[PDB]
């Protein structure tokens, strides 16, 4: 056939490459970062109605100063997180302090291209990892499977990503608030996802320095619904 | 401490005119405290018998090792294992583990099929044969039974004869060791039948 | 873990005001038996350096390859090998240093007690020392076995701090040496007459000193001395 | 590299099916048919030798029965090589639980870890699965009298009555028309001879064409025999079954 | 095109297409110029953002106090290999009490980047590296092809429209050389030498990262207001 | 055990 | 030291296990229960070296639970002790081998016989109407070969147990601080409370 | 050892191996569970292309992981033997370490670990087998039952149904099955289970297998009389 | 048989103050009753505000060091130039000495340093790595002479009020950096006096938010 | 001195602060107490660097198990982590006497002694004195279930001033823990020397002393 | 060493 590990005419990885289309295939995953927290929210997309939706898991926790949100293949997040959880927990063990958001990053991408003929492909699910530490501040990270990382104030991977990183671009601002940051997101999630926006079917999730990574419930992620139904009919 | 004298027991096997025995005491003892009278010694594999002394823990492990390995024969060799060929494969078996060797005394008895020819063997305990015409003994009573053997035994005794003669040679050894007794068992072999007695003795 | 068998005795060396000043006998013992009387404990690494081992020999000649191979490893692929990026008396140790102790951490040491004499790039004097344990230290004086008991407290007397080295001149460093030398062959039972005396100055480079033998020994009063108290003749 | 030359034995078609294991049971359906009966009072297995010779020795000659312990026995039909890797490792199986237990291993137990084994071949370490099919004939005290099959692709059933290798779909229509619950050994021996005389290739089915075994509890009492039938055994019951 | 399977194959011509298929992944990469005199060395790095919200991807990395690079091309393969570098300045430091010279650092990475040019299942690096330092013999500045080929310059640019920068340093060579004693100017040659490879977008204060090492200057990295100086 | 000439 | 004691009456089996774990001088417990559940019907007692005896006996007991799930079916008494055994006697040559001596008492349905088996931390195993392990068993055996019949029933076997217990409390110079009783049945394995 | 890797990405972002498993359960005998008040049913098909088997010895399409937690699948059998046998020894790891039996949340993730694991491993193919967990957590009266996939990939379901014409009896599901108000009773829930079967399975005779799990490890395989009797009943109902 | 530890004596003595912190220890080296060298630096700058000293057999105490060194130089290449805190430090310091459990280090190890607060602290270790954070330690061959003069004169141990008679303790205090040196010069002195290994030369590490400055003082040479 | 046990107000658990080389006080401001997690504390006694690493060791493999299963670990569990742990190492000189106390609503208050040996043990009450570890208190008369908050802190707090008298190895000062339903509260830490003289004069205990 | 209540 081919090399797993091969470089094509233009310089690229075909298996990365490839991997990036499964990643477009994925549900729609949102970030947005302020001076009061960064919050994380995501298209959770029941195949059918007798599927239990509150089982969907693709906003996770990594440490209490660390969230995590996925799109593409998630079965493939699973070992990710793992190690992720182990790197954060590892670090405390050995220095008796949380780990910079940056650090927890640069060691899930570091597991990237560990493949070849190690694992028998990429990974095939990119992370958006949401976190507070001291140094730096609130931050949000985007993690592929090329090993690449990039910090964003705001950021949408999945189906809807690039319709959505064009909304981001217009409606950031260095001075959001926490709940002007929520609103937003269940907006541009509202706007690329195929079915109706409810609480059952999307869910937030947000990272302070007080309250540490939360998973918002599904009665509290309804009012904010309700509050953004409201204000978009105000004008 | 020593391995061999922790449960302790005696085996001995005698060859007559057209035949074989081999007889056993049935304790287990934890060195002074006996434990079990039911504890026999020998095993057999068609036609081929074996008796075996020493640490009671490897007694029982070679019996399940070499019940393994006589099964595996017969499989593919498609006739029972003779006396002079599992002779080897005990030699072989305990010589496997020479630095690291098993706690026992094994004892072979048995009639080749074919030749007719009552056969006897003896290994100390990293797979030495001692292939006697006469008689082999093995256990904590075996200077006891070199004795009684060395005096009572005559070549080509009829079957009947020999088995008074292997059973006051194991009974008179017994009561002179403190480690062996609780019951004795005799297995007089013929070519085509094998009688096995228990006897009685005292039971201190 | 082994034992010693063919072995050297002390090793002995101090700073002075231009350079440093080593020296060893050239003896290698077997047990009470003084089998080899040619053999050189001395041994020098480029026009910078040099290297005196005691305790096994074997373990000594093993060290000997070592440095052999690491001058050869060095001029690879190296323009300034006998310039800029020539080896220094503190790579040359350091390197030393780093067996010593993976292999006491092994428990099979190299069952010696070394001393690195040299002069750096900037002229500074480099002298330290390491044994089979990977201990280290420096001083204006260093000595192994022997050397540490009757030679430091004589070297001491001239150089006893870092401010007497630049007033210790190499004739004076070098009588101070030759003399410890003596009294080590005096009251050693494992030395010899003969020795090698190596001196490296910032100044004049390297000179190497073979087949040196003590001198002005005295020996005259034993005449007069009879028996261990009472006896008259 | 060498990855030009990797054939791939462990994938999935398009339609999720595993190219070696079908390509692996065409080669089955060219093997000499193999059948097992099982009665209320006992087992048959009975096979048929592929084109043989006068001049093969029939009665030290054995390609199709083989025995696993005394309680348990197999019909062969595939590549014959193949089978006696599988067997040897089979003898070993029910000998190691022997030896730990201080039992006779059940049927299903010996079944399930050979049948295990083809698995692994059909999921990891790219080499070509085992070209076999088993027909295997046992009895443990659980269960009594037991016939199970299985194929390269390691998935194993039981049955009352079952064919492998050639003509199996009219051997299974020809077994499944005859066979009744209450049916005994001498009845299921005549079943199994009519069975192959029906769907043989060749010409007339005759002693020197034919494997066959019988595991009875007409052993003396409360235990079990393994008979495999003599030339002249099968000679026998040819005649006495009216078939020659 | 037959012979572009894997590293293991020559073309007909003699040419390795999966090593010149890596070549390509550099001149993709943004810009970075490296330039030194007789005291210092300066690294100056065009940053790339993936849209207005996103960071500039870091180009510079600190591999010792005496030593650093600036990459072009596959980011993880540059940490690989950056990694490897300062193993290797850290072995020499612990062992030998000797900071590594540049030199040997090219000769190292060459040996590095080989091995996987040879052997099959593996793959080139994807990704060209600036070394810049000070050693015992002054200052120095490496090329870095994942080829396995170092080159020791004066000056040099990698990257997309490198060869505007390259001509320019071509031109200064006797000026920008005689910077000694100067950190600031021979910068300001960097930052007017990088100018010469930019099309439409121009120096910005998080656009720019600059780094330099010299006689009495460890290596150390300039980004955000401490470039602002040089616009 | 032994058998030792 | 530890008092385990088993007897095979007509239609049960009876374990006694001592109910102090001590350390040197100190007691670390009085309400310790030495026994682990195999099967529904099979029961096995331990004493020996601190550690060993907890992970020897859970070890054994998941092997056993993953052989009732895997075949639905519950291994013979007979068939558990030879897997018990084995296990030991791989352990005695093993780098640091399980110091545990063990009684397995468990009621074989297919038979409807109780079975008692008492296994040494060697792999010595014997099949035994009356058990016992250390110092106590020299003195239980003397007493059990005098009373001990094999048509007892439950009730004479638990009254004999509890004169041994009795008698081992006067006689031996270490406090056990009394025993748990558990009898094995067809019916399964219960606890007897008054003791 | 054999490292190729067989699971890759295709230029439209596709796994092939993973699908190409899919197929494999889909081509599998219909396995469907339906979960009620304080209660979860296994309904499993038996193809009748088979016959003259012995129903006593062959391997039954539901096996007990642990007392308290079943699971059933479709695709290949011999597949499925080496995911129960690593969920059977999990299940008694767990117990030996946390003093306590798996929740079937756990066992869930475990085999779908398993499965997603073979995606992306050299020189394996993914497993060729669809999973349908169900039981009770340890001292739980709240009814479990999860999915898992070749691809590794698992969540809960109200009730779900895998394997050859899983489309039909998933189509009858969703408009039979109310969340406001599941199967109340065992009966109900069986009956339900029975029915959606009966979409896709022939004859109602020796081709549905029902398992009843319930509480505090109380699980029962129902015998062909007892079905045979929910079938008979349907029918006449159904003659309306 | 080859023994592969030795002892090379010496003394350490770390105390904290407010906005500060010192570690000491004597520039003597010894052998049996040898003397190796008069100044051989046993307390070190390790970067970060943190100096160290591994006090036992020297060899131990420089792998050590080394080791601690190598982890502070990976802390800011793995975490961007982050500060390593004194208590990270301290963490670190316990993985790198239990590490080695059935081989330990021969050593006592004293960090010194400011808290994340900005408030003089000290850290103690055994051989295999057990940690705890100290007002006073003195580590070594004359610990046992040093340490309880520190007790007494630091922490006011054993001193009441006087005309209280023993009704009320004297009034714990933050020393000066000028009062803790005298108590260092004196600690030294007296155990020079005492103990054979202790000797020849004095060299104090004194941290503040400036930075880490170092002061010597001569020793008793007998 | 350790001292961990149970009543109906939750788990008191009591230790001094004295570290030794053999006959060497080398501190009396020891924690002998480790918080595991808000619900989870471990007592220290044996060797200091074995206790403190393999705790804090603990703590991490607790704080995994939260984030895998979403739920706290149970002190059965987490007291078998360590039991699991130290037995690989059995044999190979780790010395270690810890008691594992927390509430959690599945098993409600738990006290786990966990040794070097390998030994774990569940009771209502462990002591370490000196070198021996007992299921009773150094005092034990005093012990009643139905015992105030405030009345059974004393006790606890009574128990380790009885060994810091008599025991050479144990003093410095006494450190107070009370384990409840949403966790353990620090009830502070006493020296010995003010405690000893205060419940002296107060209890009318210790006369054989003089003072 | 090393410390030990």
């Amino acid at each position: 056939d081919r090399g797993v590990s091969t470089f094509s005419p233009e310089g690229r990885l075909f298996q990365v490459e490839y991997s990036l289309e499964a990643i477009k295939l994925g549900s729609t995953a949102i970030g947005i970062a302020t001076k009061e927290g960064v919050v994380l929210g995501v298209e959770k997309r029941a195949t059918s109605p007798l599927l239990e939706s509150d089982s969907i898991e693709k906003i996770v926790e990594i440490d209490r100063h660390i969230g995590c949100a996925m799109s593409g293949l998630t079965a493939d997040a699973r070992s990710m997180i793992e190690h992720a959880r182990t790197a954060a927990v590892t670090h405390n063990l050995y220095y008796d302090e949380d780990i910079n958001v940056e650090s927890l990053t640069q060691s899930v991408c570091d597991l990237a291209l560990r493949f070849g003929e190690l694992m028998s492909r990429p990974f095939g699910v990119a992370l958006l990892i949401a976190g507070h530490d001291a140094d730096d501040g609130y931050q949000l990270f985007h993690a592929e499977p090329s090993g690449t990382f990039y910090r964003y104030n705001a950021k949408a991977i999945g189906s809807g990503s690039e319709g959505a990183q064009a909304e981001l671009l217009n409606e950031w601002h260095s001075s959001l608030t926490l709940k002007e940051a929520e609103l937003l997101v269940l907006k541009i999630l509202k706007q690329v996802m195929e079915e109706k926006l409810d609480e059952n079917n999307a869910q937030l999730s947000c990272i302070t320095k007080q309250d540490g990574f939360k998973i918002y419930d599904n009665e509290k992620t309804a009012e904010l619904i309700k509050e953004l139904k409201e204000k978009e009919a105000a004008e | 401490s020593d391995p061999s004298s922790i449960n302790g027991g005696i085996v001995v096997a005698m060859t007559g005119k057209d035949c074989v025995a081999i007889a056993c005491d049935l304790r287990l003892g934890s060195q002074s405290l006996g434990v079990s009278n039911k504890f026999e010694k020998i095993f057999h594999y068609g036609h081929v018998f074996l008796g075996i002394t020493g640490l009671a823990t490897d007694v029982t492990t070679l019996n399940e090792m070499f019940r393994y390995k006589t099964n595996l024969y017969k499989l593919k060799e498609e006739r029972a294992i003779e006396p002079e060929t599992f002779t080897q494969l005990v030699s072989s078996s305990l010589y496997e583990r020479r630095f690291g060797p098993y706690f026992v005394g094994p004892v072979v008895a048995g009639i080749n099929s074919k030749s007719g020819k009552p056969f006897i063997a003896g290994f100390d305990l990293i797979g030495c044969i001692d292939e006697a015409k006469d008689f082999i003994v093995s256990g904590t009573a075996s200077d006891q039974l070199f004795g009684m053997c060395e005096s009572l035994y005559e070549p080509n005794l009829e079957p009947e004869d020999l088995f008074e003669t292997i059973s006051q040679a194991l009974l008179n050894a017994a009561d002179r060791d403190a480690l062996s007794g609780w019951g004795a068992v005799v297995y007089i072999i013929k070519k085509d039948e094998v009688v096995k007695r228990y006897l009685k003795m005292r039971q201190d | 873990t082994q034992q010693p068998i063919v072995t050297g005795t002390s090793v002995i060396s101090m700073k002075y005001d231009n350079g440093v000043i080593i020296a060893a006998d050239n003896l290698g013992s077997y047990g009470s038996l003084l089998r080899f009387n040619g053999v050189e404990r001395l041994i020098p690494v480029g026009d910078n350096t040099v290297v005196g081992i005691s305790g096994d020999i074997s373990d000594m000649q093993h060290i000997e390859r070592l440095l052999k191979d690491l001058v050869t490893e060095n001029a690879y692929d190296n323009p300034l090998a006998d310039a800029e990026e020539a080896l220094e008396p503190s790579y040359i140790f350091e390197y030393l240093a780093t067996v010593m102790y993976q292999r006491r951490s092994k428990m099979n040491p190299l069952w010696n007690a070394i001393i690195v004499a040299g002069v750096q790039s900037n002229g500074d004097q480099f002298l330290r020392y390491v044994n089979l344990l990977g201990v280290t230290y420096s001083s204006p004086t260093l000595a192994t076995g022997f050397g540490a008991h009757m030679a430091n407290p004589l070297l001491r007397k001239v150089v006893d701090r870092e401010s007497d080295i630049p007033k210790t001149t190499v004739q004076v460093a070098e009588e101070a040496i030759v003399n410890a030398m003596r009294v080590l062959y005096y009251r050693d039972a494992r030395s010899s007459r003969n020795f090698s005396l190596a001196i490296i100055d910032k100044n004049t480079g390297l000179t190497f000193k073979k087949n040196l033998q003590v001198e002005n020994m005295k020996w005259d009063f034993a005449k007069d001395i009879k028996g261990y108290g009472t006896q008259k003749i | 590299g060498s990855r030009r030359y990797d054939s791939r034995t462990t994938i999935f078609s398009p339609e999720g099916r595993l190219y070696q294991v079908e390509y692996a049971l065409e080669s089955i359906s060219h093997a000499g048919t193999a059948i097992g009966i099982m009665a209320s009072d006992g087992i048959v297995l009975a096979a048929e030798r592929k084109v043989t010779s006068t001049l093969l020795e029939q009665d030290t000659s054995t390609e199709k029965l083989y025995k696993l312990n005394d309680k348990i026995a197999v019909a062969v039909a595939g590549l014959t090589a193949d089978a006696e890797i599988l067997i040897n490792t089979a003898r070993i199986h029910a000998q190691n639980y022997l030896k730990t237990y201080n039992e006779d291993i059940p049927v299903e137990i010996l079944v399930r870890r050979l049948s295990d084994i083809k698995q692994g071949y059909t999921q990891h370490g790219g080499l070509r699965p085992f070209g076999v099919s088993f027909i295997y004939a046992g009895y443990d005290d659980r269960y009594g009298y037991q016939l199970y099959t299985s194929n390269p692709s390691g998935n194993y059933t039981g049955w009352k009555a079952i064919s492998v290798g050639a003509n199996t779909s009219a051997a299974q229509t020809l077994l499944q028309m005859d066979y009744k619950d209450d049916m005994k050994v001498d009845d299921a021996i005549e079943l199994a001879l009519k069975t192959l005389s029906k769907t043989t290739d060749s010409s007339a089915l005759t002693y020197d064409r034919l494997e066959f075994a019988t595991i009875r509890k007409g052993a003396n009492d409360g235990e079990v025999y393994q008979k495999i039938f003599k030339p002249q055994e099968i000679k026998d019951i040819l005649v006495k079954t009216g078939i020659t | 095109n037959n012979y572009d399977g894997d590293t293991v194959t020559f073309s007909p011509t003699g040419r390795l297409f999966q090593v010149e298929y890596a070549l390509e992944a550099i001149k993709q990469g943004s810009v970075t110029v490296g330039l030194r005199s007789n005291t210092h060395a300066v690294l100056v790095a065009l940053k790339r953002n993936a849209d207005e919200l996103s960071s500039y991807q870091k180009k510079i990395i600190k591999c010792d106090e005496h030593m650093g690079l600036s990459l072009a091309g596959l980011a993880p393969d540059a940490r690989v290999l950056s990694n490897y570098l300062r193993q290797q300045c850290n072995y020499s430091s612990l062992v030998f009490n000797r900071k590594l010279a540049v030199e040997r650092a090219g000769h190292l990475l060459c040996d590095k980047a080989q091995k996987n040019t040879q052997s099959y299942g593996g793959r080139p690096y994807g990704v060209g590296l600036l070394i810049i330092g000070y050693d015992k013999s002054g200052a120095h500045l490496l090329e870095f092809q994942p080829s396995g080929n170092v080159t020791e310059l004066y000056g040099t640019a990698i990257g997309a429209r490198s060869q505007g920068a390259k001509t320019y340093l071509e031109r200064t060579l006797d000026t920008f050389i005689k910077i000694d004693g100067n950190p600031d100017e021979l910068i300001k040659a960097g930052v007017e030498a990088i100018s010469q490879s930019l099309r439409d977008e121009s120096l910005t204060v998080d656009n720019l990262s600059i780094a330099i090492v010299g006689k009495d200057t460890p290596f150390t990295i300039y980004d955000g207001e401490a470039v602002a100086k040089y616009i | 055990x032994f058998l030792f000439x | 030291m530890d008092i385990i004691l088993g007897i095979r009456v007509q239609d049960s089996v009876i374990l006694a296990s001592s109910k102090a774990v001590t350390r040197g001088i100190s007691v670390l417990k009085d309400s310790d229960d030495k026994t682990r559940q195999l099967s529904p019907h099979t029961l096995m007692s331990f004493a020996g070296e601190a550690g060993d005896t907890v992970q020897f006996a859970e070890y054994i007991q998941a092997n056993i639970q993953l052989y009732s799930i895997r075949e639905d079916y519950e291994l013979s008494p007979q068939a558990v002790s030879s897997f018990v055994r084995q296990e030991l006697a791989k352990s005695i040559r093993s780098r640091r081998p399980y110091q545990v001596n063990v009684l397995i008492g468990g009621y074989d349905k297919k038979k409807n016989k109780p079975e008692l088996y008492q296994i040494d931390y060697l792999g010595t195993k014997v099949e035994l109407p009356y058990g016992a392990h250390g110092y106590s068993g020299f003195y239980t055996f003397s007493l059990l070969d005098h009373h001990y019949r094999p048509d007892m029933t439950t009730e004479e076997g638990l009254d004999l147990l509890k004169l041994c217990v009795q008698e081992l409390e006067k006689r031996m110079p270490m406090d056990f601080k009394g025993v748990i009783v558990k009898i094995v049945d067809k019916d399964g394995i219960r606890q007897v409370d008054d003791f | 050892g054999y490292d190729r890797a067989l699971s890759i990405f295709s230029p439209d972002g596709h796994i092939f191996q993973v699908e190409y498993a899919l197929e494999a359960v889909k081509r599998g005998t219909c396995a469907v569970g339906v979960k009620g008040k304080n209660c979860v049913v296994l309904g499993c098909e038996r193809r009748s292309t088979l016959k003259l088997q012995d129903t006593r010895i062959t391997p039954s399409k539901v096996s007990k992981i642990d007392s308290h937690v079943v699971l059933s699948f479709s695709g290949l059998n011999a597949d499925s033997r080496i995911l129960i046998e690593k969920a059977r020894v999990e299940a008694q790891s767990h117990r030996l370490t946390l003093e306590d039996p798996v929740t079937v949340e756990y066992l869930t993730r475990y085999v779908a670990g398993v499965q997603q694991r073979y995606t992306q491993s050299g020189g394996v193919r993914p497993f060729g087998v669809s999973t349908l967990i169900a039981g009770f957590d340890p001292r739980d009266d709240e009814p479990k039952l999860y999915q898992t996939e070749p691809s590794g990939i698992y969540s809960s379901w109200s009730a779900q149904t895998i394997g050859r014409n899983s489309k039909t009896v998933r189509e009858f599901l969703e408009k039979n099955y109310d969340r406001k108000e599941p199967p109340a009773t065992v009966e109900e829930c069986v009956k339900l289970t029975v029915r959606s079967l009966l979409e896709v399975v022939q004859t109602g005779a020796k081709n549905i297998e029902i398992t009843v799990v319930k509480p505090d490890s109380d699980i029962v395989a129902l015998s062909s009389e007892e079905i045979n009797q929910y079938v008979t009943q349907i029918e006449q109902e159904k003659q309306e | 048989q080859f023994n592969p530890y030795g002892d090379n004596g010496g003394t350490i003595l770390g105390i904290a103050g407010e906005d500060f912190a010192v570690l000491a220890g004597d520039t003597r080296n010894i052998t049996d009753y040898s003397i190796n060298s008069r100044y051989e630096p046993k307390v070190f700058d390790c970067g970060d505000n943190i100096v160290m000293s591994a006090n036992g057999f020297a060899a131990d105490g420089d792998a050590l060091v080394k080791r601690f060194k190598n982890s502070v130089k990976w802390y800011h290449f793995d975490h961007n130039d982050k500060k390593l805190s004194i208590n990270s430090a301290a963490r670190n310091i316990q993985h790198l000495l239990y590490g080695k459990r059935f081989f330990p280090y021969y050593v006592h190890t004293i960090i010194a340093g400011l808290d994340e607060d900005g408030k003089g602290a000290v850290y103690s270790f055994d051989p295999v790595g057990s940690y705890e954070r100290e007002q006073c330690r003195a580590g070594g061959a004359a610990a046992s002479l040093i340490m309880p003069f520190l007790d007494n004169q630091v922490n006011f141990k054993n001193q009441y009020e006087p005309g209280t008679n023993g009704k009320v303790k004297k009034p714990l205090k933050y020393l000066s950096v000028e009062e803790v040196i005298k108590l260092v010069r004196d600690s030294f002195t007296s155990a020079t006096e005492r103990h054979i290994q202790v000797g020849d030369g004095l060299e104090i590490l004194i941290v503040t938010k400036d930075g880490v400055r170092k002061e010597f003082y001569e020793l008793k040479r007998d | 001195t350790t001292l961990a046990f149970r009543f109906q107000g939750g788990i008191i658990v009591a230790v001094d602060s004295r570290a030794t080389a053999g006959n060497w006080v080398a501190s009396q401001t020891v924690k002998k107490v480790i918080e595991i997690n808000p619900f989870l504390l471990g007592t220290m006694a044996g060797g200091a660097a074995d206790c403190q690493f393999w705790e804090t060791w603990l703590g991490s493999q607790c704080r995994l198990h939260e984030l895998r299963e979403k739920e706290r670990i149970s002190v059965a569990a987490a007291s078998k982590i360590l039991s699991n742990l130290v037995y690989q190492y059995k044999g190979a000189g780790l010395s270690m006497g810890t008691m594992i106390c927390g509430y959690t609503r599945k098993e409600g208050p738990t006290i786990y002694y966990v040794d070097s040996d390998g030994t774990r043990l569940k009771g209502d009450i462990f002591c370490v004195v000196s070198g021996q570890t007992f299921a009773y208190g150094v005092l034990d008369s005093n012990y009643k279930w139905d015992l105030s908050v405030e009345d059974a802190l004393y006790l606890g707090k009574r128990s380790i001033l009885a060994a810091a008298h008599r025991d050479a190895y144990s003093g410095g000062s006494v450190n107070l823990y009370h384990v409840t339903e949403d966790g353990w509260i620090y009830h502070g830490n006493h020296d010995v020397g003010e405690l000893f003289w205060k419940v002296k004069e107060e209890e009318g205990s210790f006369n054989n002393v003089i003072g």
